[PDB]
């Protein structure tokens, strides 16, 4: 591709502010939608950050 | 008073607004939460359409009611 939302999504979730993955409702929203970029965000971020 | 909105994807959004506020203001709150303009988002309750010139109180909505939202299309 070219650009990924992984950086904004995990950074929010890790220590920074709720950006993509974040934005209140958006937190889960990234993967639970349709695009691949968002899919990785909640998938990799919400699953790995919450569990581990 | 807090209320939950229903999206076309099957997701209930959680927002906090007063019954004396206008439907258009609630639409703005939605835009900042999901990322979609208000003019492309409609709000339906009971079976009637809510106008931007009317308020939530006009539809006797209170903290705990579930409001429906249906506007903007991605496919065809």
């Amino acid at each position: 591709g070219g650009i990924r939302k992984t950086r904004e999504t995990e950074r929010l979730r890790r220590q920074l502010l709720e950006v993509f993955w974040g934005q209140d409702h958006k937190v889960d929203f990234i993967l639970q939608r349709e695009p691949y970029c968002r899919d990785i965000n909640q998938l990799s971020e919400a699953l790995l950050s919450l569990n581990f | 008073m807090l209320i939950k909105v229903k999206t076309l994807t099957g997701k209930e959004i959680e927002i906090d607004i007063e019954p004396t506020d206008k439907v258009e203001r609630i639409k703005e709150r939605v835009e900042e939460k999901e990322g979609i303009p208000p003019q492309q988002q409609r709000l339906i309750y009971s079976g009637k359409q809510m106008n931007d010139e009317k308020t939530a109180a006009d539809y006797k909505i209170l903290g705990g009611s579930v409001l429906h939202l249906v506007l903007a299309l991605r496919g065809g």
